[PDB]
RNA sequence: AGGCAUUGAAAGCGACCACCAGGGGCACAACAA
């Protein structure tokens, strides 16, 4: 499959946009208790629950603007590191500090996620992103816990003084759906190797991603297109009406059923589409992307050579 | 309905087809249960070292035994009806060995798991499930005309 | 076994982590009566009962996130007390509060387990967790027990009055499995044995840890990683999935089916994978480190330079 | 013997504990048949019958938490009153009231057994227990006895009408056995001897205290050690498979398998053991802790020895 | 049709309907939800595979065999004087028949769901709101008598 | 107050004095027999008045010279409570069904 | 040694109790270029 889609992308990244859209299709399914909040509470947004049928207005859960691109930013980070392409340790030529100067400004994150901080100026993201909507309702879909912390002797009071340390937080529960398109434009190749092994790689989420927040990311379509398809809350609206919100199907039905819609909207937008990876197709280049990030000579060369291509972008247009 | 309705249901029409106290006497809980009372008191008397259908045949003749204690006005299928002897008798026999096909193979044999345990812990409550459906049936088959 | 694993570790604790996962892959069996609960009843959740063939909807117990956590730090922070690595009294210069602003900031649990009160800072735990699910379904795996507390009398109408000492609990059956996949991103050779020690050496969970709550944890791969395996509820899934739903089999059959479907599900991660100790292997491991824990002088030498390298993370990259 | 393991404990109550267990392996032989229940029947629970061999179903009676703690417990305040140390008068400044606000802060029950409601905090449990199971199978252990309740003239009528004091209850027979541990947590000496004392000197369980229950506590084994030994469902399951699932054999035998079971498992534990105290080192132990409890002068002057050193723990680091 | 909600006071009512304490004679808890307290024990005791239609006979023998273990005082239907004693007995078992039947279906299999763990978590809760109702209703006929 | 009740609004109040079951010295083979016992119409026959009422059964009884070795006890008691317990252990005699023929017993306090 | 006769009524629990206290944020960061 990659042998053949290696055609469809740019030989090195330009410095002007030129269409050039690769979107990637999934369903973010909860697997473990996440926390997708700001200010103290879950993010929750009233929406229409779906597009033509079922025109009621319905409360769902937001899976916030950056909570969806830090985690796969990040894993590619260490996966960096991993391949020795970048180093954490001061006094190294190949530093790269997060959120700050000392940014590499020419590494795989700093060029497909962008910088800008400090002199030297700024990269916008050429992977474009979005907050993401449960496809339930909020009352379906969270429930609050309470969290204790006793002193270590097992109670919670010290010296007869109690200790002040209950509160709850509310938690998404298990097997709630988050339907996304990520988008990446001007990518090379191995770009999109990249940015699709993130995402494939990317296991953890919310808040305490040290105790919870681990989801399944399926991947139900890519899709190579001249710009932007549908929102975020268009194909949860679509896939809720196609439904007409009978929810509780096992996650392969489900599945099945958001690779239909995504296609019957695709046929409605204004863009013309090179390829469409679904279905069988789908699950050979997800089979041929596995045998890639399970292999250490095939993953240092692909890598290592975008590491050219992102260093070689630095100094030709970018920062150097 | 069939998979316990009937069963609680045939655990007594299947007695009251051989053995009727009338109620106006009103009569002790003692006397209406006496066929599963003996039923229920002979499989927990012996363990299940022998089999189910050992224990039919020595526990309808115990309970033929016991029924040829009891007065006659008691047994409707010798009072209520007049046939030759042999004939009476054999319906009769027929009857007191069937109930305990049931009370062997359903009411022991699955509803009580085939169980011991689960059976003695449980008496007291299919004795008064017995009870109540004896008097159920057998003042609706008196009053339901009224 | 474990002189060959030395070459995999990192030499000293990173200042930020370069993929060098270890998972510990383990079945926690309960042994009796355990209470996992928040808001004063069990936790449970509904979930597809398992991954393709058996989809229908299944109520499952689950161990809460921290509640499989805790116990390991605990008993982990207790031994560096035995060792007099650290110290309970309120003068001594090597004193450490759990879950307090007076924590230590410098001893191994606060560097692999975590903390965040102070001036001095946070420390995210290089111990990675996850909630745990039940194996069976809720209705076949809890039952309700009474409780009364009498007078001394024995009675519970001593003041001439009744106590009002009678209410009622759900508690956990015995032979009740829940998977999980402890993980630990980027440790030392001392602080694996450390980690591996909590795992092996705590015994109890839940509320009521003084009357109940005993676990039989058997670990059934420890596997080497560029970044994270299966979610908890996955692998609990995939093994549901391939005892067809039939759970009433031995603990020692449950546990290779364990192994089992690990290999299988970790053939399908976009991780390449160092060394995957399962079996035969892992019985040589866990004899192996057995006879540190049970000799005096090798568990002192080790865990002492866990300190070491643990106040040298505090003091070069850390807390200070 | 006890003079050398004078060294084994601490000299004052810790304010944390610091991994200094002691455990007490024994077996719970039934004399004159005992009564545990919960909800109207006995309790007991589905496990498989050994280990490695014997891998079949068998459901056992248990011995439910606290049934084995709090006669263990009430047997030590009652000693602790005859002594005059602690007092049932509500006049006296001693009092202890077991279970309620009323409860004494400082004696030796509620610094070792633990305390929970009142103003001035709470305390957890220094012995720890768990959940004990019978070594054979519920069918071959138990019988269910009638019961009625006539009126003095010897009959069940007094008015001609029946007295309907009928009913059957479940009994566990006569030499029925449940292997048990009980361990405790950073005691001194003389709190060691008063646990002991009562796991000796304590001889009815369960229901019906006045007229059944009375049981044969043979200790086995005495282990010092670095943590927690196995569970009580572990313990039932070795000895019923190093029995050979012929558990019809007589109660010293039994005793010397556990003896030779005990050992054979706790070489498989990831805990340093100080000592372990089998065979003739337990039998004289026994012995001289049993002369301790004989001798009125000895235990007034170790028992009163605990009182202070539990108002000290009180005083420095408790309820205050 | 409305009934998975709203239950509590046709419950208790259809109980005080055949058993009865007065408030002046200052009752125990256990006094005044008696005949509660035996259906969802009975519900909740009996092994978890028998579904609704045997529970009802059963848990009706529990309660008539329970209320003839306690003085006519208590019986506002075997008390009236005024009725032959076997048409006394046609009422009340049809009283606890069709109390037991709203104990069996609507409170444990509509509004508990069927779930004996969902009724097991909120038993003490239902019963709770039965005793007030029980106050609640005592203190309507003392206002409707006066 | 000694031996206990529990029926009431009034409260319940634990035994004093504790017992277990107690248990026969020799075996069960070498200490009972089982005895035939029938119950004829007055007239002196099985016949009642023509044809046979049936009242012929068997019931198993502990022979004489049988020991049950037992240990009761009495805890927090008053001198005086103590002498109506000894008084009643020394006192009673008859202890099985069918007191009003059988099971008439020598305690021996030991 | 015979015929005969292996039981019988009733009772199938009753009272009370269905919790108790105490905790319900703790630290800091509010922009960086």
């Amino acid at each position: 499959m990659l042998d053949s889609l290696k055609s469809q992308f740019q030989p090195s990244f330009p410095r002007l946009a030129s269409g050039h859209y690769v979107h990637f299709l999934m369903l973010r399914h909860s697997q473990s208790f996440p926390v997708f909040q700001t200010d103290g509470v879950l993010n929750t947004t009233r929406t229409q629950a779906g597009l033509l049928e079922k025109t009621d207005q319905l409360s769902r859960l937001v899976m916030f603007k950056r909570k969806q691109t830090t985690p796969e930013r990040l894993a590619g980070r260490e996966l960096l590191r991993n391949l020795g392409l970048t180093s954490a340790d001061k006094s190294a030529k190949n530093l790269c500090e997060y959120n700050g100067e000392g940014s590499c400004k020419q590494c795989p994150d700093c060029i497909l996620y962008g910088f800008a901080i400090g002199d030297s100026g700024s990269e916008r993201s050429k992977v474009y992103s979005d907050s993401a909507f449960s496809l339930g309702a909020y009352e379906q879909s969270h429930r609050s816990f309470t969290f204790n912390a006793p002193f270590e002797g097992g109670t919670m009071s010290e010296a007869g003084v109690m200790r002040s340390a209950i509160n709850e937080l509310d938690h998404i529960l298990p097997e709630v759906t988050f339907p996304t398109v990520e988008s990446l434009r001007d990518a090379t190749y191995e770009g999109f190797i990249y940015v699709l092994g993130n995402l494939l790689r990317t296991k953890r989420y919310g808040a305490q991603e040290s105790r919870t927040g681990t989801m399944k990311n399926h991947l139900v379509g890519i899709v190579f297109a001249d710009g932007e398809i549908f929102s975020n809350l268009h194909l949860t609206q679509a896939l809720y009406d196609q439904m007409g919100g009978e929810l509780n199907k096992p996650i392969s039905e489900l599945c099945e059923t958001a690779a239909t819609v995504a296609q019957d909207l695709l046929n409605k937008e204004p863009v013309r589409k090179s390829e469409l990876i679904f279905g069988a197709h789908l699950d050979t280049l997800l089979q041929e992307v596995n045998d890639i990030y399970q292999n250490d000579a095939e993953l240092t060369k692909l890598l290592g050579s975008l590491y050219q291509q992102t260093q070689d972008y630095a100094t030709e247009f970018g920062a150097l | 309905m069939t998979e316990k309705l009937k069963l609680t249901k045939r655990l007594v029409e299947e007695y009251r087809r051989f053995y009727q106290v009338e109620l106006s006497k009103k009569p002790s809980t003692h006397a209406i249960l006496l066929p599963l009372s003996k039923a229920l008191e002979q499989i927990l008397s012996v363990p299940d070292d022998w089999d189910e259908e050992e224990l039919i045949l020595q526990g309808s003749g115990q309970l033929q035994a016991a029924l040829d204690r009891q007065e006659v006005y008691t047994r409707p299928i010798i009072k209520d009806k007049s046939v030759a002897y042999e004939t009476r008798q054999l319906q009769e026999l027929e009857a007191i060995q069937i109930f305990m096909t049931t009370c062997v193979r359903d009411l022991f044999g699955e509803m009580c798991k085939g169980d011991r345990a689960i059976l003695q812990e449980q008496r007291n409550r299919i004795k008064s499930g017995a009870e109540f459906a004896y008097r159920l049936l057998a003042l609706e088959a008196q009053q339901n005309q009224n």
